[PDB]
């Protein structure tokens, strides 16, 4: 089925913008307990 | 008197994973139709 | 090969059940680094 | 002097990555076949 | 298109491997958030 | 009582590390599908 590939295509297109959102919350979190870190220590 | 605020980050987190759930909705709706 | 799809389709469902796992992580690590802020403002 | 207790929300976020571990194990064992 | 179901297999399975590096990301958070509690705590 | 920093370094170099990881990955996984 082409119509089976076309959407396997389109999915996985989409998870992996669902994926980089998510990297993208993970960068943020560090950020947040480097800053409670920094505001403990200073 | 000074105060910790790591609310900016925490706030670009909650809408980077609200952005995450709708991304997945939209994956998992293309696949069952 | 309709198989190869059925299990490209299986591979990607199981995929996305694990990143809807993650997702829910980090609204826990969120919950847990506002209640360090809020435990160090108090 | 208050105890710091954010054990449940690590607790749950620990438990969710071992779920996301699994189906990441079962994704990887499904494509190979 | 056989070739459209090969590229789906290399791709999902690079995209398996950027989950797992996520996932592990998120259990360094955790453990940087338990120091930070038995930092104070202890 | 702790008279030392606190220093929860490692793990969220580990986990800097791990997450540059992923991005690399990510942009792998769209070249593959385009070609």
């Amino acid at each position: 089925n082409s119509q089976a590939i076309d959407n396997l295509r389109a999915s996985l297109e989409t998870t992996n913008q669902a994926i980089e959102a998510i990297r993208q919350a993970g960068q943020e979190m560090i950020l947040a307990v480097q800053g409670v870190q920094d505001y403990i220590n200073n | 008197l000074e105060r910790l605020d790591v609310g900016t980050n925490l706030k670009k987190a909650e809408e980077k994973l609200k952005k995450a759930e709708e991304l997945l909705k939209k994956s998992e709706e293309i696949l069952k139709k």
